[PDB]
């Protein structure tokens, strides 16, 4: 299909940045995309074939370079807050309504300042006496707080190994601090297994947050611990 | 020029939900449909170009030409139908305008419901066990947070249910004062 | 309004001679050509003032990146079709996609395609299929009608959007398109080859090209041979052409609605 | 299969010796699309000649238009010169 790098991205305001796309599918026309809340994809540029180019909706601050019939790289010439969105590529063997075909997406955060980057402090809560009681069931609660910019992954892994069963994520973080525009964010997740399950000694529980952050790169003046792409758990 | 489909849509497991949406197009190549799970990429569905309707699975899709309309339609509702539906309709200059979308939400269909607040340690006030017809109301203080409800599949147990988790630096008593909670809800 | 077509053709050349291009596309709203693509220019560019004068420049600008994608998909058809045919050296790739607007309301739409300009494959937008010519025509066939949202979407092309633009460029060329101009008409007696007498009927100045012509004995069409001269552009904008015979001759014109007759 | 450019040398209107007119030249049916079209006055190129872009027939064939303001005259013969890859050499096609 289309890969595209990266899935996360933090830039300080007037940093110059490269995404990166590649379709595999003998595919001619190639487009870069953004997609922000409340509207519908709005097309940057777009490659219609090998050997050109042209703009989209909304073309200033970015320009495209399609490389080759595989490639076809997305640059940001001096990151503005403005900026801070998902981007998509996509791909299309023709040009007249053939499926197009999406990358992953890139989140990319653009700050005047990296001084407020926090990873999360991620915390377990053992299920309720009462509940497990009153239901004959578990449920395992976990807290990742305090992270900056909202780039998180929460996943649970159940003895070593990934579960999705009795798995519910909050599909939108928290803001802690709602009248600040550089709110620091705060994220929930349950699961939930069988009375007998969790009694059973032996059985582990661990709760993993993968965090995108900053980058061998990026530099870091702070008495602070540099805020890297880092997996945060509790168990 | 225009692409319009609700902004979201609420249905219940097992039952049809029909996502609307309507084109005001100069010329007029095709209407597609995407489905985009949260955080993930959109993946085409459905195209259709001539008046009729589609049958893809429990997805079907349906167009009118003359009534500048087309429908997304999704029957035996499963919980794993929950993304954004993106509807899109291509111009007489062959270029795709994006609709801004249709959340759809899948109501489980709550078989015992049994509510109860709880207090867990590593505090945390997690209400559980509700039925889909209950909402959990955003905090009032500052220093107290509380998350809306989110429905877990213990597909093992042929089990859904609701819950939402509150948290400060406070009571579980207290915690939800903010929502219309249930009557008959256990408190230990 | 008289029947009016739209149509656009695409040429495509393999190891072309020095000068002419790999690819061409034109447009054409009757007689008149419209719109201009090459593989030198890379643009699309208007024939008409008409044209030029009512499309904004995100029309040219838009359909010039469709035409540098289509430019590149006849290339490699191109190339595929002599793989199949085992032809080497310079071979020709044509398509022409058009519609017409009949006076009586009713549309025609044909898409077909040629390869050293002979017929290749032919669409029936009413069975949604194509006609192949041979067996490699044939392949392509099978791999074409595997999409069946491509055939659709072509059939609304023909049938819906190509109408719509017809009538919209009718518009804007029409005191080009529709207007009308008489036939100025005379008729030449001679005696050639001794007993030989020939009558030409001679017809120009006229607008649109179609004219009907024709010579009569008494009343009733000349059951001897009539020459038919070809409807020839005089280069003002206008028509002219001929219908002879060898011998109470009369010549019978008709044009745009108009009965005209000339005895000798 | 090639075809051979059907030459057609005629005047936009009826001519008449001493009274200006255009001279045209249509080059059709030919297949595949290099031509080379001339114009000629007593063998000798006219240089001040007007052209139609390469155009399309419905039978994959093409045609093109080829004129010049002229004044026809008894003693001057004006004519068409056509080469085509049909043709050994070019052909010279004289109005009448
Ligand atoms: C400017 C409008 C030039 N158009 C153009 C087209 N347009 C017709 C149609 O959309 C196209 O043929 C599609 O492929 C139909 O599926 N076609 C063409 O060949 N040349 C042109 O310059």
């Amino acid at each position: 299909g289309v890969t595209q790098t990266p899935k996360f991205q933090v830039l300080k305001t007037g940093q110059s940045m490269t995404l990166q796309c590649a379709q595999d599918m003998n595919h001619n026309s190639m487009y870069w995309y953004r997609q922000d809340p409340g509207m519908g994809l709005r097309l940057i540029y777009y490659s219609a074939s090998e050997g050109t180019t042209d703009k989209g909706e909304v073309p200033n601050g970015y320009n495209v370079s399609r490389l080759n019939k595989r490639e076809f790289s997305l640059r940001l010439e001096s990151a503005a807050p403005s900026q801070t969105s998902v981007y998509f590529c996509a791909s299309t063997l023709g040009q007249e309504g053939q499926p197009q075909h999406f990358g992953e997406g890139s989140r990319l955060t653009v700050l005047e300042d990296l001084k407020n980057v926090f990873p999360p402090e991620v915390a377990v809560f053992e299920p309720s006496e009462a509940e497990i009681s009153h239901t004959q069931k578990a449920t395992l609660v976990c807290l990742a707080t305090g992270f900056y910019p909202d780039h998180v992954e929460l996943s649970w892994w159940v003895n070593g190994k990934e579960v999705h069963s009795g798995v519910c994520t909050d599909p939108q973080p928290l803001k802690e601090q709602p009248a600040l525009n550089d709110s620091r964010y705060a994220l929930s997740s349950r699961l939930r297994v069988s009375a007998t399950f969790w009694q059973n000694p032996r059985n582990h529980f661990r709760c993993q947050v993968q965090f995108y952050g900053l980058s061998e790169n990026d530099e870091w003046t702070q008495d602070r611990a540099k805020p890297v792409t880092q997996i945060v758990s509790a168990e | 020029q225009n692409i319009d489909q609700p902004t979201e849509m609420t249905a219940t497991e097992g039952a049809i939900v029909q996502i609307n949406c309507t084109y005001q197009t100069s010329g007029f190549n095709g209407l597609f449909w995407y489905q985009q799970h949260a955080g993930e990429a959109p993946t085409f569905l459905s195209y259709n170009v001539l008046d009729g309707l589609e049958e893809k699975g429990r997805f079907s899709s349906f167009l009118s030409r003359s009534k500048g309309y087309s429908y997304l339609l999704l029957k035996e509702l499963q919980m794993k139908d929950s993304a954004s539906y993106l509807c899109a309709g291509m111009d007489s200059n062959y270029q795709l305008i994006w609709g801004a979308g249709t959340k759809l939400i899948i109501k489980p269909d709550i078989q015992n419901p049994d509510p109860a607040v709880y207090q867990l340690r590593d505090s945390v006030c997690l209400f559980t066990d509700f039925d889909s017809q209950t909402n959990v109301s955003q905090s009032k203080d500052s220093d107290v947070y509380i998350t809306d409800k989110c429905v877990l599949d213990m597909r093992s147990m042929d089990f859904k249910s609701n819950s939402a988790v509150a948290w400060s630096n406070f009571a579980c008593a207290n915690a939800f004062n903010n929502s219309i909670i249930p009557e008959d809800t256990f408190f230990p | 309004m008289r029947t009016h077509s739209l149509r656009y053709f695409r040429l495509g050349v393999s190891d072309p001679i020095h000068g002419v291009p790999e690819f061409i596309s034109v447009g054409y709203v009757d007689s008149h050509p419209i719109t201009t693509y090459d593989s030198v220019t890379r643009q699309k560019e208007p024939r008409a003032p008409w044209m030029a004068e009512n499309l904004a420049p995100d029309h040219w600008e838009r359909y010039t990146q469709l035409l540098r994608g289509w430019q590149q998909m006849f290339k490699v058809e191109l190339k595929r079709l002599q793989r199949h045919y085992n032809h080497s050296g310079s071979h020709t790739y044509q398509r022409m996609i058009g519609c017409e607007l009949l006076e009586d309301g009713s549309t025609t739409g044909f898409l077909q395609y040629a390869y050293d300009g002979q017929d290749f494959l032919i669409f029936n937008k009413d069975t949604l299929s194509w006609l192949a010519v041979d067996n490699v025509a044939h392949t392509i066939k099978q791999a074409w009608e595997a999409n069946q949202h491509e055939l659709l979407y072509q059939k609304n092309w023909l049938e819906e959007e190509c109408i719509a633009w017809l009538k919209r460029f009718l518009e804007y060329g029409k005191d080009t398109l529709q207007r009308t101009e008489p036939p100025l008409v005379r008729v030449n007696r001679k005696e050639t080859f001794p007993g030989v007498t020939a009558l030409f009927c001679k017809a120009h100045g006229f607008y649109p090209p179609e004219i009907y012509m024709t010579w009569m004995k008494n009343g009733e069409e000349i059951v001897q041979e009539i020459d038919y001269g070809d409807i020839l552009p005089s280069g003002d904008g206008t028509y002219q052409a001929w219908a002879s015979i060898e011998l109470l001759y009369s010549c019978h014109v008709e044009h745009s609605g108009v009965h005209m007759v000339l005895q000798v | 299969i090639q075809r051979t450019p059907k030459i057609q040398v005629y005047s936009r209107h009826p001519a008449e010796n001493g009274k200006s007119n255009f001279l045209n030249c249509y080059v059709s049916g030919f297949h595949p699309s290099d031509i080379e079209v001339d114009l000629l006055k007593n063998g000798e190129r006219i240089e001040k000649v007007e052209h139609s872009d390469l155009s399309f027939s419905k039978d994959w064939s093409f045609y093109l238009l080829y004129y010049t303001e002229f004044t026809p005259t008894e003693k001057d013969e004006y004519a068409c010169r056509v080469n085509h890859v049909t043709l050994s050499q070019p052909k010279i096609v004289k109005w009448d």
